[PDB]
């Protein structure tokens, strides 16, 4: 039963039912009234990190594999950042591609945080 | 004598060089499952525009690996979608099955981009061009795609960028030339010359 | 027992041992190397199929050619050895031409795929039957060999060595043309060197140096470099094709 | 609401302990092992 | 012990890669378009049916053996008669067809990418029932031996056990971590093993509703594309990616051999109904038959 929780600024994500280290992780925001957007990614080792262009260098993503948790550190939030933030998983282990991270009806993401400044 | 018919089947199959079409909904896919067979220079291409399937593409993209080349049409005026398009390109470049096949990139709606720029990415500030503003934006988007194109897996396959308006009719010649170049590169690869 | 006799009758004896020993060692190690080439290429296995059959056929032709040249030179059995050497060298040269023309047609006429059966039929025909025709017609015409050398002569056999030289020079010329075309379509300073390095032994452009052996036969430098290159061609094939192939080196 | 009905209907199912399941699977496999060409 | 199966036969008539197959003769579906009904013992191509749609994804052989179904990204399940023109074109889906099987000579169940499994009928081409629930799109199903139940594997970490007559689900098993793309029932009809993208065949039990065994080995990190039990079910032939197939001891969860010899990915790993030999597809356009 792959189930991902959600809490939370410092957004927190707890994953259970699978090995956290193998799968790449993403933060993707559904803005209110339009399609999804991808916010940032972090790989297994944490060496490769990338963020959308809008939030380049403003946010900060980090994962604790020992605790099996993921964290996004949002600093200096703008009112355009209000959205529902989801903690999506790459759909396969040991791969450099996540095909359907932003799909409307994706299966390996579950969360809700109506962030409003 | 089923083998006799299968020989002609082999001739027909090898005669037709397949393709694939991929892009966003708003991107000008039509101007460039739907099958549209067309012939240029006495060689027949049989492309495909898959539209009936759901948005999850980790399931049926894997069975488009024998394609000669994937056409990737990208909106180049909708900035909000552009990043998403780039991510799609990443998932096509890094796949364990589509690693061999090249990609022919079209940056649609150049006239719309010119109109918009004449009237998201912070790297644009520290960027220089490889009237000035529009060409700067065009080549910036092209380089943004080519950076990920040449980041990894350069030897196995290479990307061919192209700028296409919404009114031009030279797309067939462009794809014909790109397919010829791709087939030449495979033939050289099998000979170990490259 | 020099190797420069294969393109001229002169072969001056100013330096016997160097040219006679470089030829022998090159031939011996080139038969050994080609045996190794057949061994490794066995069980390894369209463009790939056509290239592979061309490679095994040209390797076999070279193997038999130097073997028969050795047994002819060391020793009317050698009268038949002359025929066998002529036929097999011409078969190898026509396989070389076939590989060159196939490469040219595959680089120039993409989208034009010919039938496989017709492809191998044309290749086997042009690689074997025409050398057989040349051997039978020339031996019928002149019956031949040299007075004290078991190879076709010049004075009584000018037509034999002309019939060995003209197709050899024509084949080397067309191979040079298609190699130049391939380099043009491939030219990137190390890739061009890699392509020339892998293509020159397999297409045998080195035999073009035999030009000098029939023009400037007085000089011995051309004789020795000719003997060296065309005696070590087998070693060159086994080395330059395989180590350069990173895929097969790993495999 | 459909998911709630789904879990509600799926939960009320009688089940046998895993030991009995493994035991009967082993018995079936042993009985039918004589006709396994592989 | 250790199983040393070797290539009994090799069928090499296809123009391009094959996507599926099914035993009775032996049908096989290609990418070029041909749907060839191979002969297993003599290797003669008994039939070479061209297809309107080149993109195939599956193929079926009805137990009566008179019909053959096939469908792909065209969304249309074309059913052909073999007694050789198309008999019907079942068309009600909104996604690519991934697997279709025949209950009898009158109806067929299809598993599309529309996150639904349809229960078609051949007489009029109407969905008698439409099983739905799986959030992700189905990739493979397998009818029970009694044919009164059939299980389906979604692209979510889930599988379901729909009942054909009732038209409603019965159980759900979500012990996996990634997509499911292969299922085959235990021959008795009380358990089933599901290969997955995470490279772990797991065996669920219907009576207990739990994963009895997990065929996980740390060495192998490549996903599964097909599974199949033998006649007695002791063996579990799982067709991995990375150009190989592995046979597991179904009860001991211990390795027992390897089948290798493919130059490209495996895409279907069925076995004979009588269990006298096994087949294997390939993306190299080379069907093989081991024994
Ligand atoms: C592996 C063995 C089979 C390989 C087949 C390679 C040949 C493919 C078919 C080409 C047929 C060309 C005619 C022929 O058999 O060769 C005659 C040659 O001596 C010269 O012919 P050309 O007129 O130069 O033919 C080549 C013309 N190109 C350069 C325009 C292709």
């Amino acid at each position: 039963q792959v189930q991902l929780q959600e809490s939370g600024l410092r957004l927190s994500c707890a994953a259970s039912g699978f090995t956290f280290s193998n799968y790449k992780m993403n933060w993707v925001r559904q803005a209110p009234g339009k399609g999804l957007e991808w916010v940032s990614d972090i790989s297994q080792s944490g060496a490769r990190i990338s963020y959308t262009g809008s939030v380049k260098g403003r946010f900060t993503i980090s994962r604790d594999n020992a605790k099996n948790t993921l964290y996004l550190q949002m600093n200096s939030l703008k009112p355009e950042d209000t959205a529902v933030y989801y903690c999506a998983r790459c759909p396969a282990p040991f791969t450099r591609d996540c095909f359907d991270v932003t799909s409307t009806t994706y299966a390996y993401r579950g969360q809700g945080t109506q962030v409003t400044v | 004598k089923i083998e006799k018919q299968l020989q002609k089947d082999k001739q027909v199959y090898r005669a037709t060089h397949r393709l694939l079409l991929l892009g966003a909904d708003n991107s000008g896919k039509s101007t460039i499952i739907f099958e549209t067979k067309f012939q240029v220079d006495k060689v027949n291409f049989h492309m495909f525009d898959v539209g009936g399937q759901r948005d999850e593409r980790r399931k049926w993209i894997q069975c488009f690996n024998d394609v000669t080349a994937i056409i990737f049409v990208v909106d180049s005026s909708d900035y909000n979608r552009l990043q998403e398009a780039l991510n799609l390109f990443k998932s096509i470049w890094n796949n364990r099955w589509l690693r061999t096949i090249s990609v022919i990139l079209f940056l649609n709606k150049q006239d719309l981009l010119a109109e918009k720029v004449l009237a998201y990415f912070p790297e644009f500030a520290r960027y220089t061009t490889p009237d000035p503003r529009v060409t700067r934006a065009k080549y910036f988007i092209r380089d943004e795609f080519l950076r990920i194109s040449t980041a990894s897996g350069d030897g196995r396959h290479y990307c061919y960028p192209h700028f296409t308006c919404a009114v031009d009719t030279e797309n067939a010649r462009r794809i014909f030339n790109d397919c010829k170049d791709i087939i030449l590169q495979m033939n050289l690869r099998e000979y170990n010359l490259v | 027992t020099s190797f420069s006799i294969l393109m001229s009758p002169f072969v001056p004896s100013t330096i016997f041992p160097v040219v006679k020993w470089i030829t022998y060692v090159g031939l011996g190690i080139s038969i050994g190397s080609l045996i190794l080439c057949l061994i490794i290429e066995a069980l390894f296995w369209q463009t790939s199929h056509t290239r592979r059959i061309c490679m095994v056929n040209i390797a076999l032709s070279l193997l038999i050619a130097d073997v028969w040249f050795i047994v002819g030179a060391t020793v009317g059995v050698c009268t038949a050895a002359v025929f066998f050497t002529h036929f097999f060298y011409l078969s190898l040269f026509f396989w070389m031409l076939m590989l060159g023309i196939l490469l040219a047609y595959r680089i120039i006429l993409v989208f034009h795929h010919m039938a496989q059966h017709l492809m191998m039929a044309v290749g086997f025909c042009l690689g074997y039957g025409c050398p057989l025709i040349i051997s039978v017609i020339t031996i019928a015409v002149t019956q031949y060999k040299r007075k004290d050398v078991c190879w076709l002569n010049w004075s009584n056999g000018s037509k034999p060595l002309l019939a060995f030289v003209v197709p050899a020079l024509a084949i080397v010329a067309v191979n040079f043309v298609v190699v130049l075309l391939v380099l043009t379509k491939l030219w990137t300073i190390i890739r061009v060197g890699k392509s020339l390095l892998i293509l020159t032994p397999l297409l045998g452009l080195t035999w073009g140096f035999g030009i000098g052996t029939i023009v400037d036969s007085q000089n011995l430098a051309w004789h020795v470099i000719f003997a060296l290159l065309n005696a070590f061609q087998g070693f060159f094939i086994l080395c330059f094709g395989i180590l350069l192939d990173s895929k097969l080196r790993q495999l | 609401r459909k998911l709630v009905e789904q879990l509600k209907m799926e939960a009320n199912i009688d089940r046998i302990k895993v030991s009995k399941a493994a035991a009967d699977l082993m018995a079936y496999c042993e009985a039918h092992a004589k006709e396994d060409p592989l | 012990g250790r199983i040393q199966m070797r290539t009994r036969r090799t069928l090499r008539g296809h123009l391009a890669k094959i996507y599926a197959m099914h035993w009775g003769l032996l049908v096989s579906a290609s990418q070029d378009g041909k749907l060839i009904i191979w002969d297993s013992y003599t290797t003669n191509k008994v039939h070479a049916i061209p297809l309107r749609s080149s993109w195939v994804m599956t193929c079926a052989y009805a137990p009566s053996g008179n019909y053959v179904a096939c469908g792909g990204l065209d969304n249309i399940c074309s059913i052909y008669n073999l007694k050789v023109r198309v008999s019907r074109e079942l068309a009600g889906h909104t996604g690519y067809l991934s697997c279709c099987r025949f209950l009898d000579d009158n109806q067929i169940v299809t598993s599309s990418g529309d996150t639904t499994c349809a229960l078609w009928d051949i007489e009029t081409g109407q969905q008698t029932t439409t099983f739905t629930g799986h959030t992700g799109d189905v990739m493979s199903l397998s009818l029970a031996p009694d044919t009164r139940l059939f299980v389906s594997g979604a692209c979510d970490a889930s599988a379901k056990l729909w009942d054909v007559r009732e038209g409603m689900c019965r159980q759900t098993f979500t012990g996996h971590e990634s997509d499911i793309n292969a299922i085959c029932f235990f021959p008795n009809g009380n358990a089933f093993a599901t290969g997955s993208d995470d490279a772990t065949c797991r065996l669920f039990d219907l009576r207990a509703d739990q994963e009895l065994m997990t065929y996980s080995h740390d060495n192998i990190i490549c996903g599964i594309t097909s599974v199949s039990f033998s006649k007695s079910g002791r063996l579990l032939l799982a067709g991995y990616d990375d150009f190989n197939c592995n046979v597991w001891d179904a009860l001991k969860a211990d390795r027992a051999g390897v089948l290798a010899g493919h130059d490209n990915r495996v895409s279907c790993l069925g076995v004979t109904d009588d269990g006298m030999a096994v087949a294997t597809g390939s993306w190299d356009s080379f069907l093989k038959i081991w024994n």
